[PDB]
Protein backbone atom coordinates (compact mmCIF):
# COMPACT_ATOMS: atom_id res chain seq x y z
CA UNK A 1 0.00 0.00 0.00
CA UNK A 2 2.63 2.06 0.98
CA UNK A 3 4.26 1.68 -2.44
CA UNK A 4 1.55 2.01 -4.22
CA UNK A 5 0.59 5.30 -2.57
CA UNK A 6 3.63 6.78 -3.44
CA UNK A 7 2.65 6.36 -6.66
CA UNK A 8 0.00 7.73 -6.87
CA UNK A 9 0.62 11.30 -4.83
CA UNK A 10 4.09 10.81 -7.78
CA UNK A 11 1.24 11.25 -10.50
CA UNK A 12 -1.32 13.53 -9.05
CA UNK A 13 2.24 15.63 -9.12
CA UNK A 14 2.89 14.92 -12.73
CA UNK A 15 -0.62 16.40 -13.74
CA UNK A 16 -0.05 19.43 -11.41
CA UNK A 17 3.54 19.99 -13.22
CA UNK A 18 1.53 19.82 -16.60
CA UNK A 19 -0.95 22.17 -16.02
CA UNK A 20 1.38 24.55 -13.89
CA UNK A 21 2.89 24.79 -17.33
CA UNK A 22 0.15 25.07 -19.38
CA UNK A 23 -1.35 27.86 -17.10
CA UNK A 24 2.31 29.43 -17.21
CA UNK A 25 2.74 29.95 -20.59
CA UNK A 26 -0.73 31.33 -21.34
CA UNK A 27 -0.16 34.10 -18.89
CA UNK A 28 -3.59 35.27 -17.95
CA UNK A 29 -4.06 38.96 -17.33
CA UNK A 30 -7.00 41.13 -16.36
CA UNK A 31 -7.97 43.56 -19.07
CA UNK A 32 -7.03 46.75 -19.52
CA UNK A 33 -8.57 49.19 -17.33
CA UNK A 34 -4.50 61.05 -27.90
CA UNK A 35 -0.82 62.14 -30.15
CA UNK A 36 0.99 65.10 -28.88
CA UNK A 37 2.63 68.02 -30.72
CA UNK A 38 6.14 68.64 -29.16
CA UNK A 39 5.68 72.47 -28.89
CA UNK A 40 2.97 72.92 -26.92
CA UNK A 41 4.46 70.16 -24.95
CA UNK A 42 7.72 71.62 -24.31
CA UNK A 43 5.93 75.13 -23.74
CA UNK A 44 4.02 73.87 -21.18
CA UNK A 45 6.85 71.66 -19.86
CA UNK A 46 9.39 74.84 -19.07
CA UNK A 47 6.27 76.83 -17.87
CA UNK A 48 5.80 73.72 -15.24
CA UNK A 49 9.33 74.11 -14.70
CA UNK A 50 9.28 77.18 -12.40
CA UNK A 51 6.34 75.22 -10.62
CA UNK A 52 7.03 71.81 -9.82
CA UNK A 53 10.41 73.03 -8.81
CA UNK A 54 11.77 73.82 -5.63
CA UNK B 1 25.54 107.19 7.64
CA UNK B 2 28.81 104.88 7.21
CA UNK B 3 26.87 102.23 8.63
CA UNK B 4 23.93 103.02 6.38
CA UNK B 5 25.55 102.23 3.43
CA UNK B 6 26.91 99.02 4.82
CA UNK B 7 23.17 97.58 5.47
CA UNK B 8 21.85 99.65 2.60
CA UNK B 9 24.62 97.73 0.17
CA UNK B 10 23.69 94.29 1.71
CA UNK B 11 19.96 95.06 0.66
CA UNK B 12 20.96 95.83 -2.30
CA UNK B 13 22.76 92.16 -2.96
CA UNK B 14 20.23 90.94 -1.17
CA UNK B 15 17.64 92.02 -3.73
CA UNK B 16 19.96 91.54 -6.95
CA UNK B 17 20.25 88.01 -5.90
CA UNK B 18 16.68 88.21 -6.02
CA UNK B 19 16.18 89.25 -9.32
CA UNK B 20 18.82 86.26 -9.87
CA UNK B 21 16.44 83.43 -9.00
CA UNK B 22 13.84 85.70 -11.12
CA UNK B 23 16.00 85.46 -14.29
CA UNK B 24 17.62 81.75 -14.17
CA UNK B 25 15.16 79.08 -16.23
CA UNK B 26 14.95 75.51 -15.28
CA UNK B 27 15.23 72.33 -17.82
CA UNK B 28 11.24 71.50 -18.53
CA UNK B 29 9.54 68.64 -16.12
CA UNK B 30 8.13 67.13 -19.50
CA UNK B 31 7.18 64.11 -17.59
CA UNK B 32 4.52 65.81 -15.49
CA UNK B 33 3.47 67.85 -18.89
CA UNK B 34 2.57 64.78 -20.81
CA UNK B 35 0.69 63.52 -17.89
CA UNK B 36 -1.28 66.64 -18.55
CA UNK B 37 -1.60 65.82 -21.76
CA UNK B 38 -3.70 63.15 -20.58
CA UNK B 39 -5.59 65.75 -18.03
CA UNK B 40 -4.40 63.88 -14.39
CA UNK B 41 -1.46 64.28 -12.58
CA UNK B 42 -0.52 60.57 -13.09
CA UNK B 43 2.18 60.88 -10.69
CA UNK B 44 0.18 62.29 -7.53
CA UNK B 45 -2.32 59.44 -7.79
CA UNK B 46 -0.59 56.10 -8.02
CA UNK B 47 1.81 57.74 -5.37
CA UNK B 48 -0.81 58.64 -2.68
CA UNK B 49 -3.22 55.91 -0.81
Amino acid sequence: ISSLLKQDKELDLQIQDCMREMTSIYDTHLPKTQKVNAETLLDYGRKLSKFSSA
Amino acid sequence: GQKFCFQNLVHVLQDIRYQLSFARLRNSDLVTALDILSTGTSLRLANAP
